[PDB]
């Protein structure tokens, strides 16, 4: 690397004296890479040697365990994990690749060549060629389609991916037939954020997921083959800054609005984050909450429909402000979950009060206490529940701990796409380093009053 | 085109920040197809030596691509739902040992019962291939009529170039261009050496798995990670690691 | 039969610790990446040879 | 029923439009901003 | 509380249309300096 | 030549002419925080009283219903909603729409779109007059707050009633149930952003103090000492080492803070990114990250539980806990 | 919609659109009435739905009058998923009972000149006595809130302080009816039915209903005021 005298960058701004060096940033961008697989097969180990089977997976602080088993490498038709060897050997994998990715950033940031276009213009690149930027973007759009594509094939040949909505609480489902309707998949994509729609958070089973899956795969392959063979409009040239630093805040954007979805996603998705493996969601252990004190109290003999609580509405069945019978506690906020052990109590018209006095399943009965014990709330020292408890459990909730990390990356993300685009357009208007002193813009101006 | 594969600023079999451009051997200086500069062992020599195996490389080359396609259609087109009776390649000689015959598969129009026994077909074997292999170490020919050029005498294989005889072996021309004809030896030569691969792998793959390549590659891609090399070394399966 | 596995695994460590501690060594030190390229290659061959023997080894341990 | 509603929250409509004169307004509008721009571009 | 809705669409679509296209609209040339 | 007119509304808009910068930032900066305005104004003034706990229970929150400034306050949407995007037009009638708190649903979406276009309304500013815009950067702290209180800490909770009431007894209310069933001030993060209110009102003292210390004589006891020269000359003579010399003979000469760029960097990016993490702090513990439990943490011998100046936060924690909302909860624990 | 159009969509179909507030209807049914021969039959099923809100406004100059309102409440009031007995006669006289269900719905309706008015909806305990045209009786009403429910300063019922605490001096008159009585005695409300297009093959009723109940007096502060509910009512009549 070079000193500050020659970059004009100093040490804490050093990877962007490598911004004009195309071999030491791929090294960069190959060792960094090595670097995510390292955390991903190192972590993965770490969760597998900690790994205790009776206990449920989500009480022992595992992340990306729950994320194979939703894939249904090793798991079986209640969440039971039955073997880890799925897990070892993806653990193994990323790691081995881990050295691969790792040995060569290393070697292209110390020997390798330092500017590619005079030896390798194929890997060569400016900033300012669109054409040669629209291909590598292409180049990566269609990886990222077989990326997607790769889910697609193993939900749909490779007999993987659980469905916790079957029926029994969940199974290994291979799906057959998807759901690709164009009009669905929008739908989706352009519904409300907010509690009545979900906009894309809201996605309930395997069917429209993958759907979306193959829609994304073929769009993505389809934009890649576009961008290899096209150039940028010139509407595009006009409304774009073409450099090195304003790709990044492009990036920094789309990537900060992807982990607050991702954020969203922990929170409040159950079909594909399942509750077997991930815990209980925000609105459930809530939901769960006001149902088996329901049919506790109705097994003591009390008249769940009579109800009526210290103010009059309900305590344990109320109306929303659809009509649709709800849960009469607090969680007159979470109605609208839809949960594996609801859905077949609920009706309509509502929560269906003949199921709620005659058919309910001790499986349901099971899973809605043991989800009320290990709720989403736990302190960042463990510790249990609320804020008031005391030193008794040790349980935090993966989905807590995944969405407030996303949420903080995804925040860090959004002001670094500010910085990044700010100093982007700065640099290319020419004024990143201050105002020039002599021909200042505001005495070119006339006073405001 | 041809400075990819040819001349000092060649493709080698490591790449230049590991490899050096002086590392090569001697002998290898970029005059043949698919010179790579691949010769750890003190095996090529000089460059007569050199040249002296790329016949055998060439000769093994073509016979292997011919191998690896007539073990990989016929098996297939068996497993597929043609009469084949013995498409895969390690069985395919015990189905004539006593008085079986192999059916032909000649597409579209195939399934046709051949009538010769397995003594008459080695001996017609023995004798053509021994006849062509006589012929191609002393380049003699004595019939014609190839669409090459029409009616050819026995006069015209003296002269040519051995390892490359153009002509009656050149029936749709597109080789008079010495730069596609490069080109396309370095295409051969390339396609040769993967089809040696192949061939090994075919082998290799038989002996481990008990079946033929057909059979491992439809059963891999229904299934990669419950069957692969590591699915059959392991045998039948393992306790669940709870 | 895991025994053989378990030596093979250590020897893999050991490998791998050793190329993590030199490969920038040979990397960065003057003009030693043109003369240590034999060593370096041996010890990437022996590490993939130890990732693929542990690999087989573990079908048949 | 004592009052009446639209009732079109929820139900995953798109753009939140439970009428075709909501996603009609909203195409004009796009279309006369977008054709204001493209005849008056470039600065004349 | 229908043209309600159309009225408060109508304005939302109106400046968001405004937003896009004046960003759309050379932005990138309102600089003081070069280029 | 600016003869159409997309042109000359571009030209406008873009135009730095304006007393008050527009620009396309401002195209919707200005008309959501207007609505904003209008609604919070007309809401704290005449607001019919508002069901916030969903148990036919209404807060009065505005002045023409009887209290003053302190504890008069736009009263969050009704529990029995949620976060369930509840305009005027999804009412049956504004009575209606008033009495489930509508009203805080308008003025907080307007406002988190008008800060973020307010954000961007400064880099635009920043840009048309070529300065570095960094100021949006610095000023995306408190928006960070605003945003994290208003909602996605609701976004956490499950309902828009947990937001922070549009006042100042609303907001001590937020500011107690918030330590009840979190414990804030047992917080890393809301500790980091405490120490850097108190460093930034410590390090605008110092900057003040060197500065203003740091002076010559050109404003006399009387309003100005002009006696050696009137305006109109570019003669700087204020100060440029003495102040640097004062804070280095102040404690040990080595905090050498000499290059003014450098410490006024450091003014900057302290209470910003201390502010940064009490916003984040606050959006973990909207998801139930909570603050530090060493509630009966320490134990003798025996094992008996010995009290602890925790164990006496924790008793007021809970004793703010069953006192929040004592109408709404039915069932024992309380789970957002 | 009809009760078997009602089962025949799913709960994502009905779910933010207000049908299950609403109750079914009757549309291959006759208007004849007289088409139930036994007795002692046990309706289920039975569900209420209003359709005005109107309070009783007594003025200070001396008439009677009632006056439209406006509801506060969205459609969260309204009757469903509760049960009973009929006992009715050859000649045609009804005997009304209901027993159990989700038989009360709390509901908050503004006045003209802004005042609100909280009432619970209550069909509870309700027996109806007369002919298939009409058929009247009695329901008991609940107070409103529950004996632990806590006003702005405590007090209460059950639990609370019994008297307003931030104010040391107190406990005198004038402050007896807001801290000492907190009443929650039940009341008791009157209802009129009437029959009409019955299905007789399958054994459904739809008819409309009148109810006159009381209004809240929170805990006894002030007078009730009396509440007129008119509107639909159904059940399935097996
Ligand atoms: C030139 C290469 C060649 C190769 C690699 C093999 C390979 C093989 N032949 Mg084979 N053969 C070959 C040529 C020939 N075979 C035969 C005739 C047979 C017979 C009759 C049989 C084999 C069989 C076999 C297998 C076991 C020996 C197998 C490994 C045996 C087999 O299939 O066992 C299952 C077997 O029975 N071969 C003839 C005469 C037509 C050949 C002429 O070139
Ligand atoms: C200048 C100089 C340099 C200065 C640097 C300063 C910057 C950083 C310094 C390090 C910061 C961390 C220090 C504390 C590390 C620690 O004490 O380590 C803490 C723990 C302690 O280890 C074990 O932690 C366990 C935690 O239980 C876990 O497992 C349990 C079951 O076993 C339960 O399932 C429970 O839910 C689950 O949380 C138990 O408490 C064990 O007893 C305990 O030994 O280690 C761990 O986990 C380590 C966690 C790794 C990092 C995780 C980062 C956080 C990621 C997401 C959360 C984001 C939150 C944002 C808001 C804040
Ligand atoms: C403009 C005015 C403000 C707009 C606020 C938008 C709030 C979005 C939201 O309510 O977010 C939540 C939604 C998801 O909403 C939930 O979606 C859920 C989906 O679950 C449903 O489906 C699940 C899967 O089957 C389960 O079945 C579950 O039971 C079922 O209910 C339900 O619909 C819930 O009712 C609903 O709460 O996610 C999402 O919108 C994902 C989109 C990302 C939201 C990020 C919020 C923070 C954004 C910026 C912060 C920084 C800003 C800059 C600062 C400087
Ligand atoms: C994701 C982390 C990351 C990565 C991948 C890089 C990568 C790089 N940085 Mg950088 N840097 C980082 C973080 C990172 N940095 C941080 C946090 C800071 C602030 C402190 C800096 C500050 C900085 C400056 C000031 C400079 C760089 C420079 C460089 C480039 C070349 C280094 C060089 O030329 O000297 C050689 C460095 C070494 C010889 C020491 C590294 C030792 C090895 C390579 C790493 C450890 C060995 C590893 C485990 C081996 C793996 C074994 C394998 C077989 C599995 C390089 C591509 C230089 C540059 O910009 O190029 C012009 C430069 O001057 N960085
Ligand atoms: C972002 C990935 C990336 C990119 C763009 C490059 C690009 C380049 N590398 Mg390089 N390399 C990489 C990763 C990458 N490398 C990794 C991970 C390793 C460690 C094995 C190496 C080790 C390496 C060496 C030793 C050398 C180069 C060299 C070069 C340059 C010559 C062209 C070439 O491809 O050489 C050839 C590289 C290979 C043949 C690597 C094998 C790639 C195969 C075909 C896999 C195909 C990818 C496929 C899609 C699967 C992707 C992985 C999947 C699991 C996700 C070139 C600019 C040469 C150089 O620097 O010139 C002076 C050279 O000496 N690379
Ligand atoms: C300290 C750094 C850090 C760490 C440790 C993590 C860790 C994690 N992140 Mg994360 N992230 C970070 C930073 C970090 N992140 C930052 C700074 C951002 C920007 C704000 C994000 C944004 C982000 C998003 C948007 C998401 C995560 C997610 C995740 C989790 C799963 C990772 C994953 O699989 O992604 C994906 C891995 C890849 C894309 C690599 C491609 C390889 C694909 C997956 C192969 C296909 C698999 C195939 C089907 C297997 C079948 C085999 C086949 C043969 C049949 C994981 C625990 C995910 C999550 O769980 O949501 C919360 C997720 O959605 N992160
Ligand atoms: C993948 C995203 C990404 C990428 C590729 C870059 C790339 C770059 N950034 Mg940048 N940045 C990003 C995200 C990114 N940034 C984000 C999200 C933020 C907001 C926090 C910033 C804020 C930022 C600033 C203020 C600056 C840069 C700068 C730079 C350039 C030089 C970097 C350097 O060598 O500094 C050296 C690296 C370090 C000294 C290490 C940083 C240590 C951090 C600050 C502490 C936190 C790390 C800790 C382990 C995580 C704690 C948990 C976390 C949730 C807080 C470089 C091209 C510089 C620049 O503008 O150059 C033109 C510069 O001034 N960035
Ligand atoms: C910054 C950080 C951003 C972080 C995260 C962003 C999260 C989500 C991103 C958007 C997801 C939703 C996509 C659109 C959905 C939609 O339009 O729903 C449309 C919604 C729903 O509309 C409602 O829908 C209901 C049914 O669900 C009912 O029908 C209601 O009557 C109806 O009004 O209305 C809106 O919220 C539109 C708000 C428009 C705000 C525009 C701001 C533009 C600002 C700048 C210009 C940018 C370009
Ligand atoms: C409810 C359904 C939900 C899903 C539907 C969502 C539809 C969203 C489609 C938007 C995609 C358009 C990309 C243009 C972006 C700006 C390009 C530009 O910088 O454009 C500028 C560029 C300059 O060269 O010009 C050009 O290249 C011209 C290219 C732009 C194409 C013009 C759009 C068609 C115009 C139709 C007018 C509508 C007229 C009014 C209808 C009235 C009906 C009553
Ligand atoms: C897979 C999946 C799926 C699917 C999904 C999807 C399909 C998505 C999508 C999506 C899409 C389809 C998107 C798109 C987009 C775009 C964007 C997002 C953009 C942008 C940008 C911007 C922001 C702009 C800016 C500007 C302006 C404003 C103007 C001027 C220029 C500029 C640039 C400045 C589902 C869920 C179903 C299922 C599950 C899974
Ligand atoms: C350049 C540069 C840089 C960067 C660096 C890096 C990033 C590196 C890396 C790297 C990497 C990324 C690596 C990786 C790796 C891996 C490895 C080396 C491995 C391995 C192996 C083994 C040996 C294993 C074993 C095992 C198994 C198999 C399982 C079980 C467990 C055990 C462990 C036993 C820095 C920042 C310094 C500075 C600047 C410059
Ligand atoms: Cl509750
Ligand atoms: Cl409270």
């Amino acid at each position: 690397g070079r000193d500050q005298e020659t970059t004009g960058f100093a040490w804490w701004a050093g990877n962007a004296r490598l911004i004009n060096l195309s071999g030491k940033l791929l090294g960069a961008h190959v060792a960094h890479a090595g670097l995510i697989v390292f955390w991903a097969g190192a972590m993965n180990l770490f969760e597998v040697s900690h790994f205790v089977p009776e206990k449920p997976m989500y009480e022992q602080g595992l992340i990306l365990l729950p994320h194979i088993a939703t894939l249904g490498y090793g798991v079986g038709p209640g969440g039971e994990v039955l073997d880890t060897f799925p897990y070892f050997v993806s653990g193994v994998l990323h790691l081995i690749s881990s050295a691969v990715l790792g040995f060569g950033g290393v070697y292209h940031s110390l020997i390798g060549p330092e500017t590619l276009e005079e030896s390798y213009p194929f890997f060569g690149y400016v900033w300012k060629d669109k054409n040669k930027m629209t291909n590598i973007l292409g180049y990566h759009l269609i990886i990222l389609g077989c990326g997607a594509w790769l889910l697609v094939l193993k939900a749909l040949y490779f007999g993987g991916v659980y469905d916790t909505w079957a029926p029994g609480g969940g199974d290994v489902r291979i799906i057959s037939n998807p759901t690709t309707n164009a009009a669905i998949i929008f739908g989706y994509i352009v519904k409300s954020p907010f509690g009545g729609d979900g906009w894309i958070v809201s996605v309930d089973n395997l069917e429209d997921i993958i759907g979306g899956h193959i829609w994304i795969g073929t769009l993505c392959i389809l934009g890649g083959i576009w961008h290899i063979y096209t150039t940028p409009w010139p509407w595009a040239r006009r409304a774009f800054v073409w450099s090195g630093e304003a790709y990044l805040s492009y990036s920094l954007a789309a990537v900060s609005l992807m982990g607050f979805t991702a954020c969203c996603f922990a929170w409040f998705n159950n079909t594909a984050y399942p509750s077997e493996f991930y815990g209980p969601t925000g609105p459930e252990a809530s939901q769960a909450q006001a149902f088996t004190f329901l049919v506790r109290d109705q097994r003591l003999g009390a008249n769940v429909a009579s109800a009526q609580g210290p103010t009059g509405l309900g305590k344990y069945l109320m109306r929303s402000p659809t009509g649709e019978i709800i849960f009469g506690g607090e969680t007159m906020r979470f109605w609208d979950f839809r949960g594996p052990w609801v859905e077949p109590l609920r009706g309509p018209s509502g929560l269906d009060l003949v199921k709620l006095k005659n058919d309910i399943q001790p499986w349901q009965e099971r899973r809605a206490a043991e989800y009320m014990t290990h709720a989403p709330l736990g302190s960042l020292n463990s510790v249990g529940g609320v804020a008031t408890e005391i030193n008794a459990v040790n349980f935090v909730s993966p989905r807590s701990w995944l969405a407030t990390s996303h949420f903080c990356l995804g925040f860090f993300f959004f002001v670094g796409h500010l910085w990044h685009a700010g100093r982007a357009r700065a640099a290319a208007a020419g004024f990143e380093k201050g105002i020039d002193r002599v021909d200042e813009p505001v005495l070119s101006m006339r006073p405001l009053d | 085109d041809l400075e990819k594969w040819y001349g000092p600023d060649r493709k080698l079999f490591l790449p230049g920040g590991l490899l050096d451009r002086d590392d090569v051997p001697e002998y290898l200086n970029g005059e043949l197809a698919g010179d790579y500069g691949y010769d750890p062992l003190g095996l090529g020599k000089d460059e007569e030596q050199v040249e002296k195996y790329r016949a055998n490389e060439l000769l093994h080359a073509r016979w292997a691509m011919l191998a690896a396609a007539g073990i990989i259609i016929p098996e297939g087109l068996q497993a597929n739902g043609a009469d084949i009776k013995g498409g895969t390649w390690f069985e395919t000689g015990a189905e004539m040992l006593n008085g079986g015959t192999l059916n032909y598969f000649a597409v579209p129009f195939g399934v046709v019962q051949n009538p010769l026994p397995l003594a008459a077909v080695t001996l017609i074997e023995i004798v053509l291939l021994g006849a062509v292999e006589k012929f191609r170490v002393d380049g003699t020919g004595p019939a014609g009529f190839s669409p090459g050029v029409g009616k050819f005498d026995s006069d015209i294989f003296d002269g040519l170039d051995k390892l490359y005889p153009g002509g009656p072996f050149d029936p749709l021309n597109l080789a008079d261009d010495p730069e596609v004809f490069a080109e396309l030896q370095v295409k051969e030569i390339k396609n040769g050496r993967l089809a040696m691969i192949a061939v090994l792998a075919f082998a290799i793959q038989s002996y481990v798995t008990g079946e033929g390549p057909y059979a491992n590659i439809t059963k891999h891609l229904s299934d990669p990670f419950g069957y692969n090399l590591l699915t059959v070394l392991q045998g039948d399966d393992r306790v669940p690691t709870l | 039969m895991t025994s053989i596995l378990q030596i093979a695994l250590l020897g893999l460590v050991l490998v791998s610790f050793a190329l993590v501690v030199g490969v920038p060594v040979v990397f960065a030190s003057p003009n030693g990446w043109t003369e240590n390229k034999g060593v370096v290659f041996s010890g990437l061959s022996v590490w993939f040879l130890l990732v693929f023997a542990v690999g087989v080894f573990n079908s048949f341990a | 029923l004592v009052d009446d509603r639209m009732n079109g929250d929820g139900t995953g409509l798109p753009f939140g439009v439970n009428d075709g004169i909501l996603g009609w307004v909203i195409a004009g509008t796009l279309g006369t901003i977008w054709a204001i721009y493209f005849v008056s571009q470039k600065d004349l | 509380m229908l043209t309600l809705k159309i009225f408060v669409y109508t304005v939302v679509t109106f400046f968001v249309g405004l937003f896009i296209f004046g960003f759309l609209s050379n932005d990138p040339s309102r600089n003081p300096g070069k280029g | 030549e600016n003869t159409s007119l997309w042109a000359r509304f571009c030209e406008w808009i873009t135009s730095t002419e304006n007393r008050l910068y527009i620009g396309w930032f401002g195209v919707i900066m200005i008309p959501t925080l207007l609505t904003a305005i209008s609604v919070y104004i007309i809401a704290f003034i005449a607001a019919p009283p508002v069901d916030i706990d969903g148990i036919r229970e209404p807060v009065s929150g505005s002045l023409l219903y009887g209290n003053n400034i302190i504890t008069g306050a736009v009263v969050p949407t009704s529990n029995a909603i949620g976060l369930h995007f509840y305009p005027i037009w999804e009412a049956a009638s504004l009575d209606e729409w008033l009495y489930n708190g509508g009203p805080y649903q308008l003025v907080v979406c307007h406002f988190f779109l008008g800060v973020c276009c307010y954000m961007g309304r400064e880099w635009e500013l920043s840009y048309r007059l070529g300065m570095r815009p960094w100021i949006a950067v610095a000023y995306s702290a408190p928006v960070a707050a605003a945003t994290a209180v208003f909602i996605i800490y609701p976004i956490g909770q499950g309902s828009f009633s947990d937001g922070m009431p549009l006042g100042i007894s609303g907001t001590f209310n937020f500011m107690i149930v918030f330590q009840a069933e979190h414990n804030i001030l047992m917080h890393p993060f809301h500790m980091f952003g405490v120490a850097g209110v108190f460093g930034g009102s410590l390090f605008s003292a110092m900057h003040g103090s060197l500065v203003t210390s740091s002076l010559i004589r050109e404003t006399t006891e009387n309003e100005s000492a002009n006696a050696g020269y009137k305006f109109g000359q570019e003669e700087e003579t204020y100060n440029i080492v003495a102040a640097h010399g004062y804070f280095g003979r102040l404690i040990f000469q080595y905090a050498s803070f000499n290059n003014s760029r450098s410490l006024h960097f450091f003014l900057a990016v302290w209470p910003v990114v201390c502010i940064w993490l009490t916003a984040l702090g606050i959006s973990t513990m909207a998801f139930n990250l909570n603050g530090f439990n060493f509630n009966q943490s320490v134990v003798d011998s025996n094992g008996r539980v010995l009290n602890t100046w925790a164990d006496i936060i924790n008793r007021a924690n809970l004793g703010m806990e069953v006192m929040h909302e004592r109408n709404a909860h039915n069932f024992p624990l309380d789970l957002a | 919609l009809t009760y078997d159009e009602l089962q025949g969509l799913t709960y994502l179909q009905v779910k933010g659109t207000g049908i299950a507030n609403t109750c079914p209807v009757v549309e291959q049914g006759t208007s004849n009435v007289r088409e139930l021969k036994p007795g002692d039959y046990k309706l289920e099923k039975f569900c209420m739905e209003p359709t005005s809100f109107t309070v009783k406004e007594e003025d200070a100059k001396g008439r009677e009058e009632f006056v439209k309102t406006k509801l506060l409440t969205r459609l969260t009031y309204g009757l469903d998923g509760m049960n009973g007995s009929m006992k009715i006669n050859n000649d045609g006289s009804v005997e009304f009972r209901e027993d159990e269900g989700l038989d009360y719905a709390a509901t908050t309706v503004k006045l003209p000149g802004g005042e609100y008015v909280p009432f619970l909806f209550t069909i509870k305990e309700f027996d109806g006595k007369g002919t298939l045209d009409s058929f009247s009786g009695d329901f008991l009403v609940p107070s409103y809130r529950g004996s632990t429910f806590l006003d702005p300063k405590g007090r209460g019922g059950a639990t609370g302080y019994d008297n307003a605490i931030a104010l040391p001096a107190k406990a005198d008159a004038d402050e007896i009816q807001r801290l000492n009585n907190k009443s929650y005695t039940p009341g008791k409300g009157s209802a009129v039915f009437s029959v009409a297009k019955v299905d007789t093959e399958t054994g459904e009723i739809a008819g409309v209903f009148e109810s006159i109940q009381p209004s809240d007096t929170e805990m006894g502060a002030h007078p009730a005021k009396d509440i007129k509910i008119t509107g639909l009512w159904y059940g399935q009549l097996t």
